[PDB]
């Protein structure tokens, strides 16, 4: 049912991790990072987080990741080796997917569990808030602060990127 | 917990674990702490969001700017490796050991 | 930890202004104007109880 | 911190986004506020070696805003013993 | 000044874009100081009312708090009107 | 000659005229006749799920005027 | 133009953000009877179901405080028809 | 590196740490020691070689992740307490991960591999920067969440650092692995007072870094890095090889010199707490570093090593490095003993 | 009823861009004194459909990744479809709060297309064309987003339509015509047209390929569609929408028929030479822009509203 | 819902149009480093760093509807101007330069 979206997504999120974290070639474990970022999206924008979704999709598979897809095609692997042909990337592969399914099986059945620690199963629509009628957004108000409130933040913020093209430059010239 | 937490959790630990026990490619290594960013970034925003703690709604912006700059000074020691023996593997990182 | 009072079904009961958005928001403007008396007694009465079931007269 | 120039200063370098109660953009409350300042004001001031035990009560009623447990908890008996009785066919529900 | 000159035009004849993004960015820092607008940005946005103004108690000694929305006690957008 | 152009343009402007009106007249069909309602906000949302219980049919584009009062 | 134009858009926002404080009264007073219905209905059908349970107090507050408390999704819907459950919360971000 | 280059990610190295030390909410923290972590890395490459490149990757590594546990132990306390203040964290789960993210970035047993191995590839001043600099912003960190630490953790991270400190440096013969660690059972000292005193923590901490400073100091006037280079120093400059005896004899804790001081101080604490054995198995144990303080004295100034002809060529010559402040280091590391009780500034 | 909605958006993208092809290879003919298809069809009009169906039945002619081989083109053409579904037409298909931030968003996403093939071509030498295309286009990305903030500032807010209402009276492109040189440019050298087309300059010194053009054409239309709401916004009347329609064709159709006449008129740019037209040109002005048109409405106390 | 049915209709639509294009009738019986040039790893990272400044001007539409304007401004600027710096510096060091 659709009042699980939440919950599914976040179970995709971790065979999505599961996939990379094996650690296959490169190549393919950029994408499950990106498949992964992209999940992880969505369930930041079922609750209420428009812009800080799109700021996934922007910045951490729009900029970061397509980086990392530039260097791995430049410096680590032009040919991907063949998925899970590695048998301990498949024995890590298989071993996690198993874990998230039972998981995953119990909390549904019993509508909790305790792994390690105990988690409600439900659904995660019951912890909504249920009074909003505001005339804005509160994440974009929230977001927007970072120039009246957070003047030190973005002194520090500011800064440290311009010692990262400074630092960068130094550690590449060689 | 809520139901989400669970998964956000499991996510972090398998990246880290992932981190922890290294294969060859550095890269790889590299892809598990950029996966440990992402889960923090989500779980750090869900509760920003559902608690409704209104100025605490750039700090996942933040965490991504730092850690995205993190990982660009990363990629730029892979590549100095990378010149230096043709490859990322880390067996080749054990000059060190004497 | 004691019981949550709550006012019963029959409390509650008033009678509805069932009119649509568009209704209102063309009324909103003399609205505010004729009714600011008890709409503001109200809301100060929500805001400084904090609670609506000690507003609903 | 561990040199506390803000204060020695006035300066507000990062106060101002340490707890949900303080003052937001066009006073947008967070959910737990009223507990929060509840479990602030008790605690202010007395130390956290005195407000751990003295202030229990307002920072488990905080707890329970910021997680909810004891309310999922008890949401999950009444639809757990619902279903029972709806499988037993002994409870029929209002529209 | 006349080697101020010298230096200005040779960079004109040499790096135009240059020069001009220097002259927008040194007029965008600059202008805000120097503007008798500037002020009024402040006051709109101030006077736009996002959430509800709560009232206050009447304690019988606030002849300066309107009691109705359309008496004439109280902050005037006149100003925004006619601007 | 250059307006033997044309037929070419005006085949491809007839195709990007079709998704605008297709839209437009999809929502005044599913709206009641009236501009399908733009809802950005928690607000606007709310009023327009006040609206589907006021419609008395579940329809939040049904308007109910003093003739319910 | 363009500082004319926006002028007169910020004037024009005043307006529509005074239409809605005209309302909120109306609309604060009408969530109120809303949600504590709800509530209400919810005890209900909690007094029924949780008859025979030991030690069960019907309507107990899991608080130590008796402030009022704004109850969350699942206090509210928690036993409602999962139709009306999506739409109180998916229903404004999923919209268009 | 272009000097004013290298001031400019000097300063962000400092201004790093001083948000760190400045700072009350939990984010702050964590940016401190992102920045202080970027500014770092292009001093330990600046020499350009494989080895330089290993150790900042290395180094890396260690940081990136302890910083990503950091951040868990944040938003994990968020979770549970809705606020971000630097103080106690109110969950034990945070608390240990906050407490090996700061032992992983202090480099204390378990976690102690990378630090001889990074010093070993970067050169002195940035291995002087790195084992004292570097230990101000978690030490920081650990002087404000010890109400919240597990006792029995950081007391095993403690006396694991004061083992594995005391033996790995047994077999080195190379400076800078001797003085990683070194540094690995110090570091064991200031956390093992820590939950009792934490003055004394600042104390230790103080003086370690004073010590530590003038033996780097003393390395770097001679560009010694290994023993059988350090042994020629006495046929070029005697004095220098008085100097580098008299601050071993202090590190290693004897009387009446200043590095006899942290350890009596917490020894103090510790019985106070009726803590007798573990202060006693410190105490035996610190012995192990007095050993191979002890055997390069023997090696520098206590014998006269066999020397080499082209030596003759260096008597001609002054030494021209700066040498900045060692006059001044010496004798704090050395002469501070009888001052003792102005500990009490650090209160 | 949204399903063929969807499908009323779809279709015709496809078919507009299978008469582009037509109408680009006219235009250039007349421009080069010739006259272009008119055989195949009365006025060449039946050649997109023979162009068509030859391509798909052509033998499609070893990839070096079987998954990623088949994802570039996926990845492409479903992209390029989903940056048409925010245009307000002046209705959207789907109205995004923040759809200018979902376009950016998407757009950012294309050059993983670029990049997959080149890991799939199994060569070395067209891998290296793929990093090559690949950093021209993050290049160029970096101005877009700075020309976009910088107009959105004088709009007040990330929603497409919001565009429609800031132009009321007057077109952006009067305030910000610097702008709209510069993003007009810009938005060549993103789709890699010519002067910008080095990915088939540089190269040469069935039916997967058709995918790939389509989905290249798509995004040449959908970009000169977003550069008119952009700068050169038409009035909406709402009692009479398709009147907005007309116009806000003719105005994109002749945007894309700039792009036609540009590629008739210019040499093609040397690769670093685009290189510092971004870098030292196009990025310094528009970084002094983005300072300017942040300043300016507060100076002018012209700040627009937030909704 | 309208969202997930367009992406999974403009992406499903994708792959069905690269099936047919991979499988119609015929007819017929019968991980080194890639030659690494670091000026493109450059650019590369030049447009990573840039591009997370970007992501902190975004909110500026949202932060100009702010009453502490004094602020917001300088700080708008403050974060332009460093923006400024970075490309000033990469220029001078020879960062964009496509020679030797
Ligand atoms: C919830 C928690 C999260 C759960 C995760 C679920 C799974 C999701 C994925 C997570 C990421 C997994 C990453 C695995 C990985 O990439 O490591 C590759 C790692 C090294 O990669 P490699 O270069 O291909 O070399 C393969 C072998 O190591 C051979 O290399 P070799 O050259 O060294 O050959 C000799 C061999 C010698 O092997 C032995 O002698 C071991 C025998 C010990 C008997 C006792 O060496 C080893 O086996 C090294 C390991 C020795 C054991 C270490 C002690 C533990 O290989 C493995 O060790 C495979 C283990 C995978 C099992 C995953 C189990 C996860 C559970 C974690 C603990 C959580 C508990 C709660
Ligand atoms: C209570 C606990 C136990 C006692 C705690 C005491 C803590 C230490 C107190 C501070 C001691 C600093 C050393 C005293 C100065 C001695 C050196 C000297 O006379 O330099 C004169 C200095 C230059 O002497 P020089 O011929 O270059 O020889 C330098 C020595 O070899 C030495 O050159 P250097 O490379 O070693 O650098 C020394 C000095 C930098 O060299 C200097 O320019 C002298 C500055 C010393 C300032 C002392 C301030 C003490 C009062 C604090 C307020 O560093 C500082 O700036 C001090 C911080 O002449 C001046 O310019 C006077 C400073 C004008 C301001
Ligand atoms: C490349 C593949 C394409 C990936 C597509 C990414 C989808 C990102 C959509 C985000 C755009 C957005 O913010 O609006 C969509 C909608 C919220 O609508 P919005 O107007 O912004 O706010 C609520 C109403 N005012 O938000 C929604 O409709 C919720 C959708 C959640 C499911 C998205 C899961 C995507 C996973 C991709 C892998
Ligand atoms: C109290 C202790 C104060 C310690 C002061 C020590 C000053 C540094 C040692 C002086 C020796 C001369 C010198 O210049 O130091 C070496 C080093 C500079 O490095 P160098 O190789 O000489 O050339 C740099 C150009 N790349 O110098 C440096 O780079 C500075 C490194 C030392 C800074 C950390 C000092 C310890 C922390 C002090 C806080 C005290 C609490
Ligand atoms: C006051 C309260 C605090 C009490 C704590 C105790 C503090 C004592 C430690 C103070 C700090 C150390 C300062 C020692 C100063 C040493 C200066 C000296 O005595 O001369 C060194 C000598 C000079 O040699 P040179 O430089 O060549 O000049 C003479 C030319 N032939 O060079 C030589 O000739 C080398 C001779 C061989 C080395 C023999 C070493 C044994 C003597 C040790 C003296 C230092 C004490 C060390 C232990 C402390
Ligand atoms: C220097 C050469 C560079 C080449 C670049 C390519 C330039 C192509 C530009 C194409 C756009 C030209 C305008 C075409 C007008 C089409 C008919 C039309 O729309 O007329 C209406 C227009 C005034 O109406 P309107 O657009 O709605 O403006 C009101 C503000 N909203 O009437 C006004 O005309
Ligand atoms: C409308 C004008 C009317 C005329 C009067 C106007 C007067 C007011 C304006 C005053 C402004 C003057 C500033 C001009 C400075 C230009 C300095 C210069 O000439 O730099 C060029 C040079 C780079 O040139 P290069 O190609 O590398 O070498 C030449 C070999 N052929 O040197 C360089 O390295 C380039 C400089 C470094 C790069 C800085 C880029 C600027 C920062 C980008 C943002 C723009 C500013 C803030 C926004
Ligand atoms: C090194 C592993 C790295 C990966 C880390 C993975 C994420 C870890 C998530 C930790 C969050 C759960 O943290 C844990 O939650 C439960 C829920 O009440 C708390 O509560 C639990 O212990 C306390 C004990 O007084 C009581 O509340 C109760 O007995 C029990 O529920 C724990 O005190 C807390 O430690
Ligand atoms: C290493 C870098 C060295 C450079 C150091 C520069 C430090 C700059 C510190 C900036 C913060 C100064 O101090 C702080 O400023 C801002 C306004 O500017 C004020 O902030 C003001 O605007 C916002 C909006 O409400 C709120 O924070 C608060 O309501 C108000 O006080 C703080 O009340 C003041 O404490
Ligand atoms: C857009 C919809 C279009 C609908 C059109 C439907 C028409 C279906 C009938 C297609 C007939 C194709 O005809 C056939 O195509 C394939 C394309 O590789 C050609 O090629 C094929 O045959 C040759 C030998 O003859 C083989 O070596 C080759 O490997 C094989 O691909 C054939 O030479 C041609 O005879
Ligand atoms: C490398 C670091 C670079 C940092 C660059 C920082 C540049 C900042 C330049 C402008 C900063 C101030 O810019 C502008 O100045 C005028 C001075 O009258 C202020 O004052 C103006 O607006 C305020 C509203 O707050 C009114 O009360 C006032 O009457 C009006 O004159 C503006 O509020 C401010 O927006
Ligand atoms: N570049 C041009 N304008 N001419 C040209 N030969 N284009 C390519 C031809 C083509 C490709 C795909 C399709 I579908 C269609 Cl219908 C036509």
């Amino acid at each position: 049912m659709m009042l699980y979206i939440v919950f599914i997504l976040s179970v995709i999120f971790v065979m999505g991790f599961v996939g990379f974290s094996s650690k296959p070639s490169p190549i393919y474990g950029g994408l499950g990072l990106i498949v992964s970022g992209g999940v992880g999206c969505g369930i930041v924008l079922n609750f209420g987080g428009s812009f800080l979704g799109l700021m996934v999709f922007l910045i951490y598979l729009g900029g970061m990741m397509v980086v990392f897809g530039y260097t791995t095609a430049m410096a680590t692997e032009q040919y991907p080796e063949i998925w899970l042909s590695n048998k301990a990337v498949l024995g890590a592969f298989v071993t996690g997917l198993l874990m998230e399914f039972f998981m995953v099986y119990y909390v549904l059945k019993d509508k909790e569990v305790e792994v390690v620690f105990e988690f409600n199963g439900l659904g995660d629509w019951v912890i909504y808030d249920t009074g909003d009628s505001g005339f804005f957004s509160e994440e974009a108000m929230g977001i927007a602060a970072l120039y009246s409130y957070g003047t030190w933040l973005v002194i520090v913020t500011g800064w440290s990127l311009l010692i990262g093209v400074v630092v960068i430059m130094e550690i590449t010239r060689g | 917990m809520s139901m989400v937490y669970m998964n956000i959790m499991m996510a972090f630990t398998v990246s880290l674990v992932g981190l922890l026990m290294y294969r060859s490619h550095l890269m790889s290594s590299l892809l598990c702490l950029e996966g440990m960013m992402l889960s923090l970034f989500v779980m750090a925003a869900l509760t920003i969001l559902n608690s409704h703690f209104t100025l605490a709604s750039m700090m996942p912006i933040i965490l991504l700017v730092f850690a995205a700059c993190e990982a660009a000074l990363g990629l730029s020691l892979l590549v100095m490796v990378s010149n230096t023996y043709g490859t990322d593997y880390v067996q080749n990182l054990n000059l060190l050991q004497c | 930890p004691g019981i949550v009072e709550l006012p019963s079904l029959e409390d509650l009961k008033v009678q509805e202004v069932k009119v649509s958005s568009s209704v209102l928001k063309a009324a909103a403007h003399h609205y505010g104007a004729q009714c600011d008396k008890p709409n503001k007694e109200f809301m100060l009465c929500r805001w400084e109880e904090k609670d609506p079931r000690r507003c609903l007269e | 911190p561990f040199f506390d120039v803000q204060k020695r200063l006035g300066v507000d370098l990062d106060r101002w986004m340490t707890i949900q109660s303080a003052e937001q953009p066009h006073k947008i409350p967070s959910r737990c506020h009223a507990f929060e300042k509840e479990w602030i004001e008790c605690a202010h001031g007395i130390g956290s070696i005195r407000a751990e035990k003295e202030c229990k009560i307002e920072f488990e009623d905080f707890r329970e805003c910021l997680l909810r447990q004891k309310t999922m908890k008890r949401l999950h008996a009444i639809r757990r013993q619902r279903e029972k009785l709806i499988k037993e066919g002994k409870y029929t529900p209002p529209p | 000044a006349e080697r101020v000159a010298a230096f200005l035009k040779n960079v004109w004849a040499k790096e135009p874009v240059l020069v001009a993004s220097f002259a927008i960015a040194g007029l965008a820092v600059i202008l805000p100081t120097l503007s008798p607008y500037t002020k009024y940005s402040l006051m709109i946005n101030r006077a736009t009312p996002y959430n509800y103004p709560v009232p206050l108690r009447d304690d019988g000694n606030m002849p300066d708090v309107p009691s109705h929305p359309q008496d004439p006690q109280g902050p005037s957008l006149e100003w925004l009107k006619r601007l | 000659m250059w307006f033997e152009v044309l037929p070419g343009i005006a085949v491809m402007g007839v195709c990007l005229f079709i998704p605008g009106m297709a839209t437009a007249r999809i929502h005044r069909f599913s709206n009641g006749g009236k501009e399908k309602r733009v809802a950005h906000y928690p607000y606007q949302w709310y009023l327009m799920e006040r609206d589907r219980r006021v419609s008395g049919v579940n329809r939040s584009y049904v308007s109910k005027g003093l003739e319910n009062i | 133009s363009m500082m004319k134009w926006n002028r007169e858009r910020r004037r024009l926002q005043i307006e529509d953000f005074e239409a809605r404080i005209a309302l909120m009264p109306l609309l604060q007073a009408e969530k109120d009877r809303r949600v504590l219905q709800m509530l209400r209905e919810n005890l209900e059908e909690e007094a029924t179901v949780m008859k025979d349970v030991p030690g069960w107090k019907v309507g107990e507050s899991v608080f130590h405080t008796t402030r009022w408390v704004t109850p969350m999704m699942g206090e509210l819907y928690g036993l409602r028809a999962s139709e009306e459950v999506l739409s109180a919360t998916y229903g404004f971000i999923w919209y268009t | 590196m272009n000097p004013i280059i290298f001031i400019i990610i000097l300063l962000t190295i400092m201004l790093g740490t001083i948000i760190v030390m400045i700072s009350s909410h939990w984010l702050l923290v964590w940016i401190g020691f992102e920045m202080n972590m970027l500014a770092i890395i292009p001093i330990m490459m600046k020499n350009h070689n494989p080895r330089a490149t290993e150790a900042s990757t290395k180094y890396f590594l260690t940081q990136s992740t302890a910083s990503m546990l950091l951040m868990m132990a944040v938003i994990i306390n968020l979770m549970f307490s809705g606020q971000w203040t630097v103080m106690k964290l109110f969950n034990p789960m945070a608390s240990m991960l906050m407490t090996m993210a700061l032992a992983m970035k202090l480099g204390m047993a378990p976690f102690h591999f990378w630090v001889p191995e990074v010093t070993q590839g970067i050169p002195l001043s940035s291995g002087l920067i790195l084992l004292t600099w570097q230990k101000l912003a978690p030490m920081s960190v650990l002087y404000q969440i010890f109400p919240s630490i597990n006792l029995n953790l950081i007391l095993t991270l403690s006396v694991l650092s004061i083992l594995i400190g005391g033996w790995g440096g047994l077999n080195q013969t190379q400076l800078r692995k001797i003085m990683a660690y070194s540094s690995i059972a110090h570091m064991g000292w200031m956390t093992a007072v820590l939950p009792y005193n934490p003055t004394m923590t600042l104390l230790n901490l103080i003086i370690y870094i004073i010590m530590t400073s003038t033996m780097f100091t003393m390395f770097m006037a001679n560009s010694t890095t290994t023993t059988l280079s350090l042994s020629h120093t006495w046929n070029k400059t005697p004095i220098m090889t008085v100097l580098i005896l008299a601050t071993l004899l202090s590190m290693g804790g004897l009387p009446p010199l200043s590095g006899f001081m942290p350890k009596w101080m917490i020894i103090q604490e510790m019985t106070k707490n009726n803590s007798i054995i573990l202060p006693t198995f410190m105490a035996i144990t610190a012995l192990l570093n007095l050993y191979f303080y002890m055997r390069l004295t023997y090696s520098t100034t206590l014998t006269m090593f066999p020397s080499t002809n082209n030596m003759k060529m260096k008597w001609q010559f002054p030494l021209m490095k700066k040498m900045t402040f060692l006059p001044t280091m010496v004798v704090l590391s050395t002469m501070m003993l009888p001052l003792t009780p102005m500990l009490s500034v650090l209160e | 009823m949204f399903m063929i909605n969807i499908l009323m958006l779809i279709i015709p993208i496809l078919l507009a861009v299978a008469f582009l092809t037509l109408v680009e290879r006219k235009v250039l003919g007349y421009m080069q004194l010739r006259k272009g298809p008119n055989v195949v069809g009365p006025y060449g009009l039946l050649q997109p459909i023979a162009d068509a169906i030859k391509l798909f039945i052509k033998e499609p002619l070893a990839t070096s990744s079987a998954s990623m081989f088949i994802l570039a083109p996926i990845m492409a053409l479903g992209l390029a479809l989903t940056m048409w579904i925010p245009l307000p037409m002046p209705y959207p298909l789907i109205n995004m709060n923040l759809g200018v931030l979902f376009m950016l968003a998407m757009s950012s996403l294309a050059v993983y297309s670029i990049l997959w093939s080149g890991w799939a071509s199994n060569s070395k030498y067209a891998l290296i064309g793929a990093l090559r295309a690949v950093a021209q286009t993050i290049s160029y990305e970096v101005t877009l987003a700075i020309i976009l903030l910088s107009v959105l500032l004088m709009s007040g807010s990330f929603t497409l339509s919001t565009l429609i209402t800031t132009q009321e009276q007057m077109w952006l492109i009067l305030p910000a015509w610097p702008l709209a040189m510069m993003w007009f440019i810009s938005t060549l050298a993103e789709t890699n047209r010519a002067p910008f087309d080095l990915t088939e300059g540089e190269s040469e010194l069935a039916g997967p390929f058709a995918l790939f053009f389509m989905a290249e054409y798509a995004n040449i239309i959908m970009m000169n569609i977003f550069t008119a709401i952009l700068f050169l916004g038409t009035s909406h009347n709402p009692h009479m929408p398709e009147l907005y329609t007309i116009n806000f064709t003719i105005k994109s159709l002749l945007l894309t028929m700039s792009f036609l006449w540009i590629r008739a008129s210019y040499p093609r740019f040397r690769y670093d030479q685009l290189m510092h037209l971004l870098w030292k040109n196009f990025l310094p002005l528009t970084l002094a822009l983005c300072m300017w048109h942040v300043s300016l409405p507060i100076l002018t106390s012209g700040i627009p509203p937030q909704t | 819902m309208n969202l997930m049915l367009a992406l999974l209709t403009n992406f499903t639509l994708a792959t069905l149009l690269v099936i047919i294009a991979f499988w119609l009738p015929q007819l017929n019986v019968y991980s080194a480093r890639l030659p690494f040039s670091m000026k493109f790893f450059l650019v590369a990272i030049t447009f990573l760093l840039f591009d997370l400044e970007i992501a902190l001007l975004l909110p500026l539409p949202w932060a100009s509807q702010t009453a502490n304007l004094n602020t917001m401004l300088t700080m708008a600027l403050f974060l332009i101007i460093l923006l400024a710096v970075s490309l000033a510096y990469e220029w001078t060091q020879k960062g964009l330069e496509w020679t030797e």
